[PDB]
RNA sequence: UUUCCUGGGUAAAGGUCGUCUUCCCAGGGUUAGUCGGCCCCUAAGGCAAAGCUGAAAAGUGUAGUCGAUGGGAAACGGGUUAAUAUUCCCGUACCUCUUAUAGUUUCGAUGGAGUGACGCAUGAGGUUAACUACUGCUAGGCGAUGGUUGUCCUAGUUUAAGCAUUAAGGCGAUGAUCUUAAUAGGAAAAUCCGUUAAGAGAGCUAAGAUGUGAUGAUGAGUGCUAUUUAGGUAGCAUGAAAUGUAGGUAGUCAAGGUGCCAAGAAAUAGCUUCUAAGGUUAGGCUAUAAGGGACCGUACCGCAAACCGACACAGGUAGGUGGGAUGAAAAUUCUAAGGCGCGCGAGAGAAUCCACGUUAAGGAACUCUGCAAAAUACGUACGUAACUUCGGGAUAAGUACGACCUAAGCAAUUAGGUAGCAUAAAAAUGGUCCAAACGACUGUUUACCAAAAACACAGGUCUCUGCAAAUCUGUAAAGAGAAGUAUA
RNA sequence: UAAUAGAGGCGAUACCAGGGGAAGUGAACCAUCUAAGUACCCUGAGGAAAAGAAAUCAAAGAGAUUCCCUUAGUAGUGGCGA
């Protein structure tokens, strides 16, 4: 992969970094039987007020229909077309072109070439972007996109960079360290691709401009500070105060160490170990 | 609505009496709720001679301002608005009553 | 300056429009009122602009 | 929304007057298969049987249906009226269908597929209306005052759509149309599967140019008649005077080429194509002659006394044309076409009020503060520091030249000569330097006394969140988060 | 789908039944309380609606419901305050 810097020719140029796409079959726009206009969001809901704050106008983009879910396509193989920018998430999308001549998109993993073979299901070998379910993979490999409900697809990780190692399997269950860092619980018949997922750079960037928050769809961030007391619990500042208490959302609630998850939740379960700090 | 209710009277004007003269055109006020075709239908029927072609206007109802017993005004009156239609003869054809 | 009535015609009629009125609950009670009150002018599709 | 044209009128309205008017009264005026709609399509979004959730009203929400500021069959030139014209007329075309004929041969969905289908920046190049430079051809003049029958003066020298011919360039030979053989999509297909074996295959797109359109029209003018303010203006007739060279812009080729990341509408329409239930003159296709164009808008104002501001208001109002000279330029000044001389005037010039011009000597001594003015200003050369994140600072600072004629020179400039107080002679067109405080910076903010040191910002840290995620709006369903997944 | 029958909306800025249900105020503050089941909203009807032929009253022996007169500003109730 690889991070290209520029020149300061002005200001804002000082401390820019954008990708280098060496490892992108370039050139490329995307197939047009997969692929549909869409608006840009703005966080608004179907009421019209806004849930989530500070998102707004982005560069236009169009949505590429991705395949998390490759298991009605077992013993099929496929192979891989081309490796494509993808506006709608850090990682990168191969597009698999099958034997009977179905086209889909993936999530590109880390070090697979245009030409490569992919295949899907129990008897597939392991090999980088072939697809099993976790049965069949051999404890003390790294995986990706994990599947949470048979024929629900892979609602695991699936960001650039990420994977998941396999730790123990019993039972039921396997036992995967995510890449938050827990260790959960999963049960074995659903499927995951193997190998880290490619485009590990994505976060090195340095963005180096407010234009470029813009064009990425991100509104400017206000402090709860430079609020009054009606708008947030943290304003009042007659010449910078802090607060004057203990730190809180806009809507009140604590924000320094509080633990928003449900005491109870059904999954709890299948937690073994949570995150750390 | 018959080839009667279609057709309500000729116009004498100036505009039209010249352009009868010359290109041999017939103006009639028409019902608003003809067309071209039953113009058309209706001017064969009436007249025995078939036009090449019809043309019609909507003239819309012109306003008047109406004033008081002693004199000032108090709303806006209008007249009725009403269908125009321009009639093509060939150049042998002619219509007589007028 | 530019000021407060900018005069659009489509937002006019779907806005204030009758039909406007009639889609809901509110508009019908309006319409309610003013053929009580006797207006000579029910709604804003009186004046014929489309 | 009649304010448009014609005739008539001056209660009122017009910041005066009025025979006048956008004011009043009467009559007249808006003609479409090609323009804009309607219509067939969808985006944002609205509504919504079912389903789900709520004391009620209703709230969510799928199949569906509406919704342009977008995508879709088709026309241009000239003339005419007191007012309408790509609508009427003249001249010449084009697109859709209904019936019938003659050659026929696979037609038929609200279903499938292809096309439709798109970003920003940036050259360079091909052609070109407008526009001036010249030659010529035509029409008028030869000028109250020195010189002007010449290398004179002024003006015109125009003309579309469509059709036929060919084709600058670009994309193309890593394959654009096609020909089979196999077939895990969803109706099942001889299309798409573009997936895979061959191997036959280079054409496609395209501004523009010529001819035709066009012995037509237009036409500076010229000739009869009336009229006249003695100047032209009203009609009627007539009138190739280059479809010349060279330069050349804005369009167009161009949704091109080449780079870049922020990765750049949809369509069930249009176009093309495939078939099921079905059809085998039942059609579809190629022509050919016959005729069918729906319904609505069409006047007039539209940078303004007709729209929005209570007004005949120093304000605002999208887009296309944007002549000539100067110039890098749509800057500045002047001016052609065209449109106007702001809907109270006339005398007098006292103080004074507001806005400007110039000034002896001094040059910030004024004042809270160099506020305001003055000054600097362009092009081409010379020469440019501390400091620095090595990019800057920097147009640093500072200074020279600039007109006219002749000669050199491709030009920029060089030399000589001439003239003035002044030669970027008008207007437009940076004042600079040193140091400190705050904020890094470009930006944003109190519409109507605060534009800043405030907000935002890239960057940093802490913390929450395993996906029927945290979070937010609601009594809920539900929606956003997200068609995302801790590099979030 | 078919067959019929009945509904949809308006009126009456009135009356009636049911559902939801305030506050300006008074208590010389105010929170219980008051205003008040009033204003308003919503769903239903009618010529009236509602209620109605005792598993009722209440210590008298009466005999469905409803509307007037009285009991009576009494019995009670109330930060026993208004």
């Amino acid at each position: 992969m690889g991070i290209k810097t520029y020149k300061p020719k002005t200001s804002s140029l000082r401390y820019k970094t954008t990708l280098s796409f060496d490892d992108l079959s370039k050139g490329n726009d995307p197939l047009k039987s997969l692929t549909k206009g869409k608006k840009f969001k703005s966080g608004r809901d179907s009421s019209g007020r806004i849930s989530i704050r500070r998102r707004g106008g982005g560069h236009k983009r169009k949505y590429r229909l991705i395949d998390f879910n490759r298991r009605d396509k077992f013993s099929i193989p496929a192979r891989v077309a081309s490796i494509e920018y993808d506006p709608n998430r850090s990682a990168n999308i191969a597009l698999l072109v099958y034997k009977d001549g179905e086209k889909r998109y993936i999530i590109s993993p880390k070090g697979i070439k245009v030409g490569d073979v992919l295949e899907s299901g129990p008897n597939a070998p392991i090999k980088i972007g072939n697809a099993l379910p976790l049965e069949n993979i051999p404890i003390g490999r790294t995986v990706h996109n994990i599947e949470l409900n048979v024929g629900k697809g892979g609602q695991l990780i699936r960001s650039a960079g990420g994977y998941a190692m396999i730790l123990a399997s019993d039972g039921n269950y396997v036992t995967v360290k995510l890449s938050s860092g827990e260790m959960r619980l999963i049960f074995k018949k659903c499927i995951a691709t193997i190998g880290e997922i490619g485009n590990e750079d994505y976060a090195n960037i340095s963005i180096g401009k407010a234009g470029k928050s813009r064009w990425l769809g991100r509104r400017p961030k206000v402090r709860g500070v430079a609020m009054n007391p009606v708008d947030h619990p943290h304003g009042g500042g007659e010449g910078k105060t802090s607060g004057g208490r203990h730190p809180v959302s806009p809507w009140g609630q604590p924000t320094k160490g509080y633990k928003t998850r449900k005491k109870k939740r059904y999954s709890d379960k299948f937690i073994i170990k949570r995150r750390n700090k | 609505m018959k080839a009667y209710d279609i057709i309500v009277s000729p116009m004498l004007t100036e505009k039209t009496n010249t352009q009868r003269e010359s290109i041999n055109v017939y103006v009639f006020k028409v019902n608003k709720r003809a067309n071209k075709k039953e113009v058309g239908a209706a001017i064969k029927e009436l007249f025995n001679v078939t036009p090449v072609s019809c043309n019609l206007l909507n003239i819309k109802s012109k306003a008047k301002v109406v004033v008081s017993r002693k004199g000032y005004p108090i709303g806006k009156g209008k007249t009725s608005s009403w269908k125009k239609a321009y009639v093509y003869l060939k150049k042998e054809d002619k219509i007589d009553i007028f | 300056m530019k000021r407060t009535y900018q005069p659009s015609r489509v937002k006019r009629n779907r806005k204030f429009g009758f039909r406007a009125r009639m889609k809901t609950k509110g508009g019908r009670l309006i319409l309610s009122r003013r053929r009580a009150k006797g207006r000579m002018k029910l709604t804003v599709s009186d004046e014929k602009k489309k």
